[PDB]
RNA sequence: GAGUUGAAAAUAAGCAGAGAUCCGGAGAUUCCCGAAUAGGUCAACCUUUCGAACUUCUGCUGAAUCCAUGGGCAGGCAAGAGACAACCUGGCGAACUGAAACAUCUUAGUAGCCAGAGGAAAAGAAAGCAAAAGCGAUUCCCGUAGUAGCGGCGAGCGAA
RNA sequence: AUCCCGUGUGAAUCAGCAAGGACCACCUUGCAAGGCUAAAUACUCCUGGGUGACCGAUAGCGAAGUAGUACCGUGAGGGA
RNA sequence: AAGCGAGUCUUCAUAGGGCAAUUGUCACUGCUUAUGGACCCGAACCUGGGUGAUCUAUCCAUGACCAGGAUGAAGCUUGGGUGAAACUAAGUGGAGGUCCGAACCGACUGAUGUUGAAGAAUCAGCGGAUGAGUUGUGGUUAGGGGUGAAAUGCCACUCG
RNA sequence: CAGGGCCUAAGAUCAGGCCGAAAGGCGUAGUCGAUGGACAACAGGUGAAUAUUCCUGUACUACCCCUUGUUGGUCCCGAGG
RNA sequence: CAGUGCCGGAAGGUCAAGGAAGUUGGUGACCUGAUGACAGGGGAGCCGGCGACCGAAGCCCCGGUGAACGGCGGCCGUAACUAUAACGGUCCUAAGGUAGCGAAAUUCCUUGUCGGGUAAGUUCCGACCCGCACGAAAGGCGUAACGAUCUGGGCACUGUC
RNA sequence: UUACUGUUCCCUGGGAUUGGCUUUGGGCUUUUCCUGCGCAGCUUAGGUGGAAGGCGAAGAAGGCCCCCUUCCGGGGGGGCCCGAGCCAUCAGUGAGAUACCACUCUGGAAGAGCUAGAAUUCUAACCUUGUGUCAGGACCUACGGGCCAAGGGACAUUCU
């Protein structure tokens, strides 16, 4: 699925309306992203697929507290 | 239009660019991340280490 | 409380006041396919050392750095996996139509399809509504109001 | 305006913050980003009780007897 | 609209004018209007979901089939000619989307048939007949899609 | 004798794996799938309906049972075919 | 290669989001004058609007490109009898149909003229040419073989007559 | 279809994933030095201020020459020589002493900072590759895990 382990990121379901205001529907979706990030407490990267907002997230927040809050390691 | 932070960080051995293990230069966020975290040559500027080391 | 061995009449022997037929509460058995479950399969079959896969529990403990791991192996127990009339929540979501054509709009977020669950579900205890006066979690019926308002200010939608 | 979402930046917390239909002041209400919770409520393949200015044999269930039957279609499905 | 109020708006003003200076109600029964399938029957069509390649259209795997005759290439070999061939006849050789023609495949002319014996036959003729061939058993491709030696044809007598 | 208990082609389903509103799509080892490969029976009788099935005679294959020996196995494996 | 397509240029111009010096507006502590009734200007801050300049491709622009889409002109005069023009002048486009073929599966008028065939042939074959509107890979011209092809005349054979 | 309105494929710019340098130069900075012929004149009067002593042996006036600017009137300035002065209301002038100071505006140069622009660049994440590597009870030349390889390189890929 497109959705982010660590946060219930979904696409989003909007119509792009034209100019003469004419509305298609146009799933609108999240830039999660394959990364791979270093697991300190195994000093080993883990591949992850990371919606950017928690890639910065886990950055500010630390990853462990981000696995706990969404429980995905192993 | 926009810039990404650029944030501070401690060393802990010393850099080929900036500063024998002391300095604090706010290295990039694009960085830390990789050569610094992964390869364990930087600690994050922590407010808890800062006033009891 | 007497007669009985389902439908219709025999048929054959039976059973019963030393409770038969029968009516209730609890049980037991419940071949084979079917979630189908030992493995395959054209369903109700074949080959079978007789018994899924997912959790869980107890033990063996790959990889690289004998690290730590996860994965694998086994002995475990027995809980999820299917079904649904309509009602409900969620995701995706049309069109013919009305506008006397038609692209904004309307049918409509309806129909349908998928995914859950319940006898009801969803909602819900205030970062609410109010208005110089007061209320006090939600959910429904009446009524304000077909009003305020929105609207190619068109068709129409329409609160509190 | 409030209300939830995609992209990027990204506050303060009570000598604070949000709402009061852009916004700004003053005042008034409520205080977010954690969770749970019965009733009144909508429903009928159904069960029990009762009722019918409802039908009574091309009506009423499509179906008052082996009726989703015979039959038809490869099949979904149609159907006396 | 603030507002004023038997008046008020328009204005310098009665001036002048506009509108006012009052009324029931509830229910039953009809009429009619409005929203609903809205008096009944009848479209070609649209959109969503599913079932379809036993017919047919390509492909794939794996098998099977093609009577009988005719022609006779290239190569090869001999009578030969040129330091070297170049070509002439013979013989062998067996090629060919070759030839005539049954099974087989298919459809051209004609008649019959047209409430047919048959929802496209029968009869007399007819084309291909080792090939770009046929056919059997299992499969593949799908509805704004499939396949198509291309007709918009075929997709289970239904297809712009 | 035909098929299954043997094998696999086209194809199908595919643990794990990857991808995706849901269903589900792609995909490996595996597992099925014969129209194909392995594998052993003929003649004559009988009789209302069966006969390479029953009867007579002669055959063939697989597994045991008996004897002598060698003690060395069967699998996964690498090869021919 | 004029128009369009494609390709290569892109020096200059137009060029979006976005970025942004300023500038402007609201609100606003405190400030100030008058009969009666209230304004005005205004720190900060918080919210707005407009915005010089910058902003790529694209297009405009410049060249190549036709077995890339496609197109291939009229009027008026003269020659040795008369005529028909070998040859000339004019507006024109980007240029003005080359070779072959031709009344043609393309010619309408049109059973076009002429010749052959026929007793007689609007069909047919060979030519001429004013090609209404043929023509060079939407190919031109011609071809031996082949056609359940369309088309004309034959000999044989017959109830087709 | 060169009708209207749009979608998708594709192309480009902004932001996100996104980083090391070390330079070139565009727009802000901040510290380092010349700049001046209104006329009355000791004479090429820089405005605005502190404004009675600065400047000197960490060595001036003076002349000997080097350089640069130039309105060839003179100005800044290295070297050497020299060795006890160039100085203020001393009066002119809208504005003052080349005593001196903060700078500064008239503009101009450079090492210092923001964000870009560009350029090459390497490596940490990214894309891609590997018969290579080891294994779990067996292999994984059954896709794939870890591991190191080798290319590529913050571009591409994705998201808005």
């Amino acid at each position: 699925r497109r959705i982010c382990p660590f946060t219930g990121k979904k696409s989003n379901k909007a119509n792009r309306v034209s100019h003469s205001n004419h509305k298609t529907k146009r799933l609108q979706f999240v830039n999660l992203q394959y990364k791979r990030v270093w697991w300190e407490a195994g000093k080993r990267f883990v591949k992850l697929r990371l919606s950017t907002k928690a890639l910065k997230t886990i950055e500010k927040n630390g990853l462990d507290a981000v696995a706990k809050k969404a429980g995905i390691d192993l | 239009k926009k810039v990404k932070k650029i944030r501070k960080i401690i060393l802990k051995e010393d850099i080929p660019d900036l500063g024998k293990k002391g300095q604090l230069l706010d290295v990039r966020a694009g960085f830390l991340r990789n050569f610094l975290l992964p390869l364990g040559k930087a600690e994050v500027v922590t407010p808890l280490l800062l006033k009891e080391m």
